[PDB]
C-alpha cells in the first residue's frame, strides 16, 4: 500500500541515520579514549588482528622495539607475555617483577621509569 | 540542540565506559 | 506482499540487524581493551559524567580511592589532576612527578609500586 | 564463515585501534 511503502521508508531511514550517528560517536569517543590512555598511563595498546596486545612505551628508546602480550583469555584472565625484540633487552626486570612478583603492572611501572631516565638531554 | 539518534547513540557508548 | 513493499521490510531488517550486529561487538570489544588496559597497566579509566577520567589502582586501600585528570584542552594533550580526597594522600608524588618532572607516566608509575608494596602477601 | 552484518561491522571497529 501507499501507507505501508511511505511508512517503512521512514525506518529506513531512521536506522541508516542510526548507524551514521553510531559510527560518528564511537569512532569519536574511542580516538578520544586511547590518547587519555597513551597521556595518562605513558603506553600506547595496539589490538591485532590476533587480539594481542602491542604496548609501546612513550620513552621508548627505539620506535621499533615494544612488547606484546596475549591472552588465552576466553573470560578476563591474566595474560602471558610474548617475546619481542624489545623484550629480550629488558631481562632482569621481567624475573624480578614477572617471574617472581608476578605483577604486570609492577613491570611495566619498573619499566616505564626506567625508561624516563634514560631520556635526557644529553 | 541535540539530535534524537545522536543522542541516543551517545548514551549508549558513554554507559559502555563505566564499571 | 508488493514487491515493493516486500523490499523495504527486507531492506529494514537488514538495516536494523546492520546496527544491531554492531552494537553488539563494541561490546564484546571495548570491555576486551579496558580489562587488558586494566590488568596491564592497573588503572581503571572510566570517563565520567562531566567527560573526565577517573583512574583507580588495582592495589587500591580501600574502594572509591580514585584519581581524576581533565583534559586541560581539548586539542592540546595535557591534563590537569583535580583534587581529590584520594590525591590529598600522594601531596609527595604529585610534588615529584608531576610539576618537577612534568610526567603521568612517571607519577602514575611510580603510585602502582607503591599502593603494590602494600598488598599483605602473612 | 560469519554472518555479514557482523563480519562488516567488526572490520569497521578493528581499523580504530591503531595509530
Amino acid at each position: 500500500s501507499s501507507k505501508e511503502v511511505a511508512e517503512l521508508k521512514k525506518q529506513v531511514e531512521s536506522a541508516e541515520l542510526k548507524n551514521q550517528r553510531l559510527k560518528e560517536v564511537f569512532q569519536t569517543k574511542i580516538q578520544e579514549f586511547r590518547k587519555a590512555c597513551y597521556t595518562l598511563t605513558g603506553y600506547q595498546i595496539d589490538i591485532t588482528t590476533e587480539n594481542q596486545y602491542r604496548l609501546t612505551s612513550l620513552y621508548a628508546e627505539h620506535p621499533g622495539d615494544c612488547l606484546i602480550f596475549k591472552a588465552t583469555s576466553p573470560s578476563g584472565s591474566k595474560m602471558q607475555l610474548l617475546e619481542t625484540e624489545f623484550s629480550h633487552t629488558v631481562g632482569e626486570l621481567i624475573e624480578v617483577h614477572l617471574r617472581r612478583q608476578d605483577s604486570i603492572p609492577a613491570f611495566l611501572s619498573s619499566l616505564t621509569l626506567e625508561l624516563f631516565s634514560r631520556q635526557t638531554v644529553a | 540542540s541535540p539530535t534524537v539518534h545522536t543522542k541516543e547513540a551517545l548514551g549508549f557508548i558513554m554507559n559502555m565506559f563505566q564499571a
